[PDB]
C-alpha cells in the first residue's frame, strides 16, 4: 500500500464503507480484508428541465449532538510537587 | 567520515576536487569512495513505525 | 505616505428620497480556506541519536518524554484526517450529473469533472492543483482520503446542488430544473422569480461568463493561493529547522555522537550526552508545541470550512458577508491541495436610480402601506416596487394594505389606490 | 459509545496528569529520583547539585504539562462557545443555518446535561415519500403569463395545479395564487392553462 505492507490481510476488489483506517484509501475490517473505501452508494438524480420532485410525506426525526463544555479544575501547587 | 546508510550507483557529476555531497538539512547524500574513484550514494536503511 | 482608506462618497440623503436598483450582476468571488495540514511523526528515540545504545539508556532515565510528544503528533495526524471528513463527507451518496446538459443555459462545464481523464477532476480544480507547488528519524504519513476521493465528495456536492438545490442535505434529493432552482434562490434574497424567468439569457450570459473570468484570473493570475502555500511553508520551514536544530553543540565538545563515544572516556562522554540529549529534547519539544499550535489554527480554519460548505454549499445563507460580498445566490466547491475553494455566486445590484417616496398613501381618509414593497414615483405618478429591482406597477389594493386614518403618518401622500 | 467525547476529554486529562505524577519517579541523571536519599546520603555540594538536576527535570515536566493544558483549554473553550451559540439559535429559536441544528429542516432542539457537557436533542423535519411532477415556469392564461406568489405548478399528467414546495398540497390555480407579470412570450418553458377567476 502507499502507506507501507500489510502482513495478514487479505486484498479484496469489493469496496466496503470501511472500518479501521489504514492510508492511501485502503482501509480494512473483519478474516481481516483489505480495500479501497467506497465513497457511498451511486445515485443519479433524474434531472429533467420539466421534472420536479415533491415530498407527500415527512418524518419528525431526533438526533443527538454531544458537545464538552468544561474540564477537570486542577491545580498543582509547584513547590510542593517539585520539592515535597 | 562516519555513517550508516545503504551505498548505491549514482548518476551525479561531482568536480573533481569534490569528494561528498549533501542535501538541504546539512545530510550527506553521496560520497567517492578513495580507490577507483566513484560517486555513490548513501541512503537510510528502512525505518518506520510497526 | 499616508495610507488613504478609500474613496470618500457621501450618499445623497433626504427625507423623501430612495435609490433602487434597476439592474443586477452575478459576481462569482473566491475564497480559499487551509483544511488539513501534511501528516508527520518523529520517532524521539532516532531522532535524539539513534543506532547509539549509550543514549538509549541514558535517555531512557529522562522519562517518558518521548513518549508524550509521540502521542501529541498522532493527535495531530488524526485530527487532519478527521478535518478532511468534517469539511468533505457532507453527503451520504454519491450524485452525478446527467449526461445531457440543459441547464437553461447556464455552463457548470468549468467546474464539472470531465472524462479527459485528469484524475478525473474540474479544470478549476486542475489549475488550483498546478499553482500550489511543494529520513532522519521523521515520517510523513499518508492522507487517509485520497486527491481523487476528494474529487469524488466535490463532484457529489456539485451534482447534487445543481440537481436538487439545497434538497439533498436535509433529506431525499429532489430533482428540479436548475432555471427553477434559480428562480427560488431569487426569492430568497427578495427579488421576485420574474426577474429570473425574464432576464434569463442574461442571468446564464453573466453567470458563464464570471465562470470564465475566475477561470482567467487563476490561471493568469499569481498569489491567490497564499493561504495554502502559507501552512506549507510553515510546516516545511519548522521541519527543516528540527533537522538543522540537530547539527548544533548545545555546549559539547561534538555535534555527532560517534566522535564523542570514540573521542571520549565514558564519564565525559555521559556528561557531554546529556548535553546533547537536552538541547535535542528542547528542540523537539519546541517543534510539538508549535505544531499543535498550527494545530489548533488549522482546526479552526477546518470547522470554518466545514460551517461554510454546511451553509453555503447546502443551501443558501442570509448571513451577510458569510459567503461573499452581494446577496448570496449559491456557492460551488472545488478541491485545493490542503483545502477547499468556494466559488460564491452572488447578486450585487447596480445601476441605481433617484426615486421619490413616501410612508404611505392617503386614500378616502385611509393609510395605505406597501405590502410588499415601497411607494416610488417618478414626479409625477406614484407607483409599487419591489426593494431590490425597479418593477414599477399600479397602486392597488392586492399590493396595499389599509392600516388607519390619515392624520397620524407623517409624510403620507395623496394619492388613489385603484380597486380591480 | 454515543458519548465519546466527554469521555474522550477526561481520559485525556487523566492521562496528562498520570504521566505528570509518573514523571516524579524519573532520576533526570540524578543519583536518585528520591530526594531524601540524596540529601541523606551525599554531602551537600554535590547534594545541591543532584537537587538541580532533578529540580530541572521537574519544571520541564510540568511546564510541559502546564502548556498541554492550555491548549486542552483553548480546544474546550472552542466547545464550549459553540455550544452556546447551538443554545441559543437552536434552543431559544428556530434556525435557519444548515447542519447547525441537525440534520433536516430545523424544527426545535432540547438540552440536556451530561457530566462535563451538554446534549442537544435537535427535532427536524425529513421530508419522505417523494413523487413525479411536470413543472412549468409560469402559466400563460389571457395572454399574460403567470406565476406562482408562494409554489410551484405541477401537473399529474392532464391537469395543472400550485402546490407549496414541501408537500404535495394541490389547488386549483387562481388569481388568489398567482401573479401576473408581463406577457406569455419572454418565458422559456410556459405553459397554456386556465387560470381561475373567483
Ligand atoms: C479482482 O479484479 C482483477 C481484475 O482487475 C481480477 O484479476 C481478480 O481475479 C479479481 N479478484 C477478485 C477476488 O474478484
Ligand atoms: C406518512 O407516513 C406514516 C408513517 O411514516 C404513515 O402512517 C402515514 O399514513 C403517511 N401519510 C400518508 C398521507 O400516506
Ligand atoms: C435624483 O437626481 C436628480 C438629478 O441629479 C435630482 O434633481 C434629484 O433631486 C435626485 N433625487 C432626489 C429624490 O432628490
Ligand atoms: C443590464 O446590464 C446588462 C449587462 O450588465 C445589459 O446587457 C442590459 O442592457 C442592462 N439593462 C437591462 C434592463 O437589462
Ligand atoms: C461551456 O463552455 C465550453 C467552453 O468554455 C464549451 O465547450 C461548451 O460547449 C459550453 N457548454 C454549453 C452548454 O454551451
Ligand atoms: C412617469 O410614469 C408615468 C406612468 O407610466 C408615465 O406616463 C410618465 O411618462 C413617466 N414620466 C414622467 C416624467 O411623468
Ligand atoms: C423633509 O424635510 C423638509 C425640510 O427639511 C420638509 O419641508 C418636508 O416636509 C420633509 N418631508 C417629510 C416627508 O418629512
Ligand atoms: C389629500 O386628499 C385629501 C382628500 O380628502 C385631502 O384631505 C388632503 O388635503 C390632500 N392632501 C394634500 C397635501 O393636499
Ligand atoms: C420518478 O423519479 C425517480 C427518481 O426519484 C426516477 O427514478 C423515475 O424514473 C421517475 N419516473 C419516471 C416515470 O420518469
Ligand atoms: C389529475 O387530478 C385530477 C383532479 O380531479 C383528476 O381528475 C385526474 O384524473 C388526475 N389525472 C391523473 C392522470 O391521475
Ligand atoms: C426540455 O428539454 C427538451 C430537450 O430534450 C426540449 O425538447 C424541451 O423543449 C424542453 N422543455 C422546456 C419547457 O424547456
Ligand atoms: C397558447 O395559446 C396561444 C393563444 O391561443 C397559442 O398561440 C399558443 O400556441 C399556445 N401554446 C401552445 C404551447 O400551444
Amino acid at each position: 500500500t502507499r502507506a507501507g505492507c500489510l502482513i495478514g490481510a487479505e486484498h479484496v476488489n469489493n469496496s466496503y464503507e470501511c472500518d479501521i483506517p489504514i492510508g492511501a484509501g485502503i482501509c480494512a475490517s473483519y478474516s481481516i480484508i483489505a480495500y479501497t473505501m467506497s465513497l457511498g452508494a451511486e445515485n443519479s438524480v433524474a434531472y429533467s428541465n420539466n421534472s420536479i420532485a415533491i415530498p407527500t410525506n415527512f418524518t419528525i426525526s431526533v438526533t443527538t449532538e454531544i458537545l464538552p463544555v468544561s474540564m477537570t479544575k486542577t491545580s498543582v501547587d509547584c513547590t510542593m510537587y517539585i520539592c515535597g | 567520515l562516519t555513517g550508516t546508510g545503504v551505498l548505491t550507483e549514482s548518476n551525479k557529476k561531482f568536480l573533481p576536487f569534490q569528494q561528498f555531497g549533501r542535501d538541504i538539512a546539512d545530510t550527506t547524500d553521496a560520497v567517492r569512495d578513495p580507490q577507483t574513484l566513484e560517486i555513490l550514494d548513501i541512503t537510510p536503511c528502512s525505518f518506520g513505525g510497526v | 505616505y499616508t495610507m488613504s482608506l478609500g474613496a470618500e462618497n457621501s450618499v445623497a440623503y433626504s427625507n423623501n428620497s430612495i435609490a433602487i436598483p434597476t439592474n443586477f450582476t452575478i459576481s462569482v468571488t473566491t475564497e480559499i480556506l487551509p483544511v488539513s495540514m501534511t501528516k508527520t511523526s518523529v520517532d524521539c528515540t532516532m531522532y535524539i541519536c539513534g543506532d547509539s545504545t549509550e543514549c538509549s539508556n541514558l535517555l531512557l532515565q529522562y522519562g517518558s518524554f518521548c513518549t508524550q510528544l509521540n502521542r501529541a503528533l498522532t493527535g495531530i495526524a488524526v485530527e487532519q484526517d478527521k478535518n478532511t471528513q468534517e469539511v468533505f463527507a457532507q453527503v451520504k451518496q454519491i450524485y452525478k450529473t446527467p449526461p445531457i446538459k440543459d441547464f437553461g443555459g447556464f455552463n457548470f462545464s468549468q467546474i464539472l469533472p470531465d472524462p479527459s481523464k485528469p484524475s478525473k477532476r474540474s479544470f478549476i480544480e486542475d489549475l488550483l492543483f498546478n499553482k500550489v507547488t511543494l529520513f532522519n528519524g521523521l515520517t510523513v504519513l499518508p492522507p487517509l482520503l485520497t486527491d481523487e476521493m476528494i474529487a469524488q465528495y466535490t463532484s457529489a456536492l456539485l451534482a447534487g446542488t445543481i440537481t436538487s438545490g439545497w434538497t439533498f442535505g436535509a433529506g431525499a434529493a429532489l430533482q428540479i430544473p436548475f432555471a427553477m432552482q434559480m428562480a427560488y434562490r431569487f426569492n430568497g434574497i427578495g427579488v421576485t422569480q420574474n426577474v429570473l424567468y425574464e432576464n434569463q439569457k442574461l442571468i446564464a450570459n453573466q453567470f458563464n461568463s464570471a465562470i470564465g473570468k475566475i477561470q482567467d484570473s487563476l490561471s493568469s493570475t499569481a498569489s491567490a493561493l497564499g493561504k495554502l502555500q502559507d501552512v506549507v511553508n510553515q510546516n516545511a520551514q519548522a521541519l527543516n529547522t528540527l533537522v538543522k536544530q540537530l547539527s548544533s553543540n548545545f555546549g559539547a565538545i561534538s555535534s555527532v555522537l560517534n566522535d564523542i563515544l570514540s573521542r571520549l572516556d565514558p564519564p565525559e562522554a555521559e556528561v557531554q550526552i546529556d548535553r546533547l540529549i537536552t538541547g535535542r529534547l528542547q528542540s523537539l519539544q519546541t517543534y510539538v508545541t508549535q505544531q499543535l499550535i498550527r494545530a489548533a489554527e488549522i482546526r479552526a480554519s477546518a470547522n470554518l470550512a466545514a460551517t461554510k460548505m454546511s451553509e453555503c454549499v447546502l443551501g443558501q445563507s442570509k448571513r451577510v458577508d458569510f459567503c461573499g460580498k452581494g446577496y448570496h445566490l449559491m456557492s460551488f466547491p472545488q478541491s485545493a491541495p490542503h483545502g477547499v475553494v468556494f466559488l460564491h455566486v452572488t447578486y450585487v445590484p447596480a445601476q441605481e436610480k433617484n426615486f421619490t417616496t413616501a410612508p404611505a398613501i392617503c386614500h378616502d381618509g385611509k393609510a395605505h402601506f406597501p405590502r410588499e414593497g415601497v411607494f416610488v414615483s417618478n414626479g409625477t405618478h406614484w407607483f409599487v416596487t419591489q426593494r431590490n429591482f425597479y418593477e414599477p406597477q399600479i397602486i392597488t389594493t392586492d399590493n396595499t394594505f389599509v392600516s388607519g386614518n390619515c392624520d397620524v403618518v407623517i409624510g403620507i401622500v395623496n394619492n388613489t389606490v385603484y380597486d380591480p
